[PDB]
């Protein structure tokens, strides 16, 4: 169990903002075609 | 051994403290939003005699599967609700079905801790027999592979062609309750009666990373159409959406009038609209970046048990437990 | 098109399947292991009066049963079967049928409750409930017997009424008289379903 | 003292209360459909259905016939409106009894032996009899039409039934005797399985029973005076006989048991009312 | 994060809660004789209605909860290891697998000595 822990706490992460701009720009490219 | 464990929680919570700068919603209010969505019903598909515990599209976006307590598993085909197939279960206490991505084999699977894997070419094909608990939700990786999450904590990867057991996924404390898998069919995700979700590699074997906001047990999960976040719903009358690059909670879906809990969550095509099944005998459709709620899809008299969207995002079908499987448009 | 007739003919095998499906009557049957439910998954089909039985005994998952129990949400009764010679366990039995009864998906299910080993507990009297000291048996017919099923039937009037009933029995392990009980309670089930159903309840 | 204002009072009285009832009834069948076979919601809907419609058309017949003040002669050469009418009387006379029997009837078989209701009968027999009972009450509105003699138009020349001012053949006897029989042997079952049911939930129990002794009642009470007049007029010769004012007296009290008969077995209910 | 930690150990056992709406869950004391298994003890609702207490207990012990502090109190005056634990799920009268060998939802607990 710790060692789960310390191999999950080892990991690289990104910031809230990159994410967010990036589900954004997703949404808004595809927008187009989502017939609904 | 606690002590370092909770050490290392404390330095989790910190890092993910700080990595958070801003919210989604700060983000997303120059945004203009999304209408009054309302779906109508054009499709409602009768014949099954009791309810309806769960159902999986096509990848053809055309027939779809439909599993109910009769131990009945009724393939419909949606454009002319004309019946294709009915295959009688073993075991009338199903709880999950699937559908092959080629269109020749489906699974089910409940109470009996059985994975029935029928060949549609209809004859059984295969039964995977290796779980201690009961079978929550199968999805199907190939025609040779599938994955299985069971009661027992514990997730599978199934060779079909051998019948053995080729990865074991552990770690969960709870029921594994339900799994969604990653467009790229190389990670997926699940959601256990431990109010904590968890990513797993296909290919390695072990748990990723694991996201837990929620307050109760998570009933249904699935994944956004880009690969790189997901949405959980729980018993808490909640949905929540993970991120994967950033490992933190980005959006909380509720309102101050909902006071049940959420059987069945998926997307759309683009990802704007998280359509949530509820046990209010409803649907909510909220826009997944405003986080309010577009619209209401109502016409169930029991709760909603299954929810899934097409492959091409051209209809919504959900079942509940009035017998009656109901496409929205 | 012979997709229509395929759907046609499925359709009538549907017909066929719900007219057979109609006519069984689905139990689950639950209690302790230490309770005798053996002797009243693995399923037991019986037949009493020309009327079909299935009974459902689920022993095969873990311990955590909140959510693979909503499975039987349409099940005809719940056959709970209480081991009443035992009493350290008792409590134990108390808060299943407790959890049972006020759940939300079970709160429409009626419970048989059968109370087994009596002649166990029969012995045990002749030479953990302080409240037993001021307790009068009722004017029923032929005192710690009729105490535990005061003690069932305190939580079974405590919530829920008119939606569900509880059938209280005292069974031994050599009692052949348990399926024309379990008949009968499902003959009042099924009484007042349509007793509610014709008044729109 | 015969004015329209009754025939469109009973009118909007009983188009209101079956409209009621058939929502009512479509909420309720939603609501209980899915737990077993709803053959008593079944049953009501034909019954209240059946009262609706025949309201709807008698009532616009005599309004029809109010306002073209009983100028009888110059709309109906071939007296086609007449049969039509006593077709459309006889038949929403002649449904409500025996679908109110057979409700009784079923009602007895739910609650007297309610297993081998449950197993052994199934909603295609229920739908079968509703039906047929439906068809049945169809087929003796017919028959005089299917016979030789035809509806004619009774003293009161605001309605069509059968020939009762006149000293006819075997023929018009033989339909008066039909009629009145066939209603007198609805009401006796209805009576009869009603109070088999009352006895045995006496030995929701109250509710039952007060809603059956109130069926029973209305039921005899605004049923009895009509067929009963029937009977008389058919067995003698209408030479030693009642009024036009009796006949009337009890047309409008028939008409009040149809217009009752949703507000008794529905919407008078606990549940209904809250 | 669901966190149940309990302190304490006539006594005055405490258990404070966190990750969670405290006001919304049915509450229960748990405890665990060694040698034995899980025993339901005692059960307060989500906002001081009826409270329930096992036969062995009754009136001897009190069961009281802080919600504006959102914490648990049980005060008592058997040996065993107590624990604090909750309903599965919010707006619901009723525990169903809170007596359970691995409970998501279960605190560490303390141990009593007497
Ligand atoms: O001119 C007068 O005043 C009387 C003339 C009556 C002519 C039509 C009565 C109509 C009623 C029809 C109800 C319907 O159920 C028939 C009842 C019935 C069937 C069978 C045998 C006896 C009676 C409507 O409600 C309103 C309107 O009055």
């Amino acid at each position: 169990l710790v060692e789960q822990l310390k191999m999950e706490a080892n990991i690289d992460r990104i910031k809230v903002s990159k994410a967010a701009a990036d589900l954004m720009a997703y949404c808004e490219a595809h927008a187009k075609e989502d017939p609904l | 051994l606690r002590q370092e464990a909770e050490q290392l929680k404390n330095q989790i919570r910190d890092a993910r403290k700080a990595c958070a700068d801003a919210t989604l919603s700060q983000i997303t209010n120059n945004i203009d939003p999304v209408g009054r969505i309302q779906m109508r019903t054009r499709r409602t598909l009768r014949g099954h005699l009791a309810k309806i515990y769960a159902m999986h599209w096509g990848t053809d976006s055309r027939l779809l599967v439909s599993a109910s307590q009769d131990g009945k598993l009724i393939i419909w085909d949606s454009y002319t609700t004309n019946k294709v197939h009915a295959i009688p279960l073993r075991s009338s206490w199903v709880m999950t079905c699937a559908y092959a991505p080629s269109g020749n084999y489906v699974a089910c699977g409940g109470l009996d801790n059985i994975c029935s894997i029928y060949n549609l070419k209809v004859r059984v094909s295969r039964e995977l027999a290796g779980h201690t608990g009961y079978l929550s939700c199968c999805r199907f990786l190939d025609d040779n592979q599938i994955v299985t999450s069971s009661g027992d904590t514990t997730c599978a990867l199934w060779d079909i062609e051998t019948g053995q057991q080729t990865t074991t996924f552990t770690g969960h404390t709870g029921d594994v309750m339900s799994l969604s898998l990653a467009p790229d069919t190389r990670l997926f995700v699940s959601g256990a009666c431990d109010a904590s979700a968890k990513l797993w590699d296909v290919r390695e074997g072990m748990c990723r990373q694991t996201f837990t906001g929620h307050e109760s047990d998570i009933n249904a999960i699935c994944f956004f159409p880009n690969g790189n976040a997901f949405a959980t719903g729980s018993d808490d009358a909640t949905c929540r959406l993970f991120d994967l690059r950033a490992d933190q909670e980005l959006m909380t879906y509720s309102h101050d009038n909902i006071i049940c809990g959420i059987t069945s969550v998926s997307f759309s095509k683009s990802g704007r609209l998280l359509l949530a099944g509820y046990d209010d005998f409803n649907c909510n459709v909220w826009d997944a970046l405003k986080a309010d709620r577009a619209g209401v899809l109502a016409g169930h008299d029991n709760r909603v048990s299954c929810l899934g969207v097409t492959d091409d995002g051209m209809a919504v079908a959900t079942g509940s437990w009035d017998s009656f499987l109901k496409i929205w448009n | 098109k012979a997709a229509v007739e395929r759907s046609k003919m499925i359709e009538k095998q549907l017909q066929k399947d719900k007219q057979v499906y109609r006519a069984t009557h689905r139990l689950l049957l639950l209690g302790a292991d230490n309770s005798g439910k053996s002797t009243i998954i693995f399923e037991t089909k019986f037949q009493v009066d020309k009327v079909n039985f299935h009974m459902f005994d689920v022993g095969g998952q873990r311990d955590e049963r909140r959510k693979w129990i909503q499975c039987f949400n349409d099940v005809t009764a719940i056959i709970f079967v209480v081991d009443s010679s035992d009493y350290n366990r008792l409590q134990e039995a108390l808060n299943d049928f407790k959890s049972i009864w006020n759940n939300r998906w079970l709160r429409t299910i009626s419970v048989i409750l059968f109370l087994n080993k009596q002649d166990l507990l029969a012995e045990k009297v002749l030479a953990y409930f302080p409240e037993f000291a001021r307790y009068t048996t009722p004017e029923d017919a032929t005192r710690a017997k009729y105490f535990i099923r005061d003690e069932f039937l305190r939580i079974s009037t405590a919530s829920g009424d008119g939606r569900h009933y509880c059938y209280p029995h005292f069974t031994c392990a050599v009692d052949t008289e348990n399926a024309r009980r379990i008949f009968n309670d499902c003959k009042d089930i099924i009484l007042q379903m349509n007793l509610r159903e014709y008044n729109l309840v | 003292r015969l004015s329209v204002f009754f025939s469109v009072i009973f009118m909007t009285v009983g188009i209101l209360s079956n409209s009621l009832a058939i929502a009512i009834l479509m909420k309720a069948y939603q609501r209980f459909r899915q737990k077993s076979k709803a053959s008593f919601l079944l049953l009501a809907s034909g019954l209240v259905i059946t009262d609706f419609f025949g309201h709807l058309i008698n009532g616009a017949i005599a309004v029809f016939v109010y306002a073209s003040d009983k100028e009888w002669i110059r709309f109906d050469q071939s007296n086609v409106l007449c049969s039509i009418f006593g077709i459309c009387m006889v038949f929403s006379g002649l449904c409500p009894l025996l679908l109110g029997s057979v409700m009784a009837i079923e009602r007895c078989i739910g609650v007297t032996k309610p297993i081998f209701h449950s197993t052994k009968i199934t909603s295609k027999h229920v739908k079968m009899m509703l039906s047929g009972v439906c068809l049945f009450a169809v087929f003796i509105a017919l028959l005089p039409i299917l016979g030789h003699r035809d509806y004619k138009i009774q003293a009161s020349r605001t309605w069509c039934f059968y020939n009762t001012e006149d000293i006819k053949d075997w023929e018009d006897r033989f339909y008066l005797l039909l009629f009145s029989f066939l209603g007198l042997l609805a009401l006796g079952v209805s009576l009869l399985c009603n109070a088999i049911t009352g006895i045995t939930l006496l030995r929701h129990h109250l509710e039952m029973v007060i809603q059956l002794l109130a069926i029973m009642c209305v039921s005899c009470i605004c049923w009895s005076p009509f067929l009963v007049t029937m009977a008389n007029i058919g067995i003698n010769g209408n030479h030693s006989l009642e009024t036009c004012e009796t006949t009337l007296f009890a047309l409008r009290m028939a008409t009040w048991n149809q217009i009752l008969d949703p507000w008794v077995y529905i919407l008078l209910r606990k549940a209904v009312l809250k | 994060q669901v966190q149940l930690q309990e302190s304490g150990g006539s006594l005055r056992l405490s258990c404070a809660a966190s990750g969670f709406t405290f006001s919304n869950y049915k509450m229960n004391w748990v405890r665990q004789a060694p040698g034995k298994g899980l025993e339901w003890v005692s059960d307060i609702s989500q906002s001081g209605a009826s409270i329930s207490y096992t036969g062995s207990v009754k009136g001897r012990f009190t069961i009281s909860r802080d919600n504006a502090k959102n914490t648990l109190y049980l005060q008592m005056n058997d040996t065993a290891v107590y624990y604090c634990a909750r309903c599965p799920a919010p707006f619901t009268p009723f525990c169903f697998d809170v007596t359970s060998t691995t409970y998501a939802y279960r605190g560490q607990g303390t141990q009593v000595t007497v």
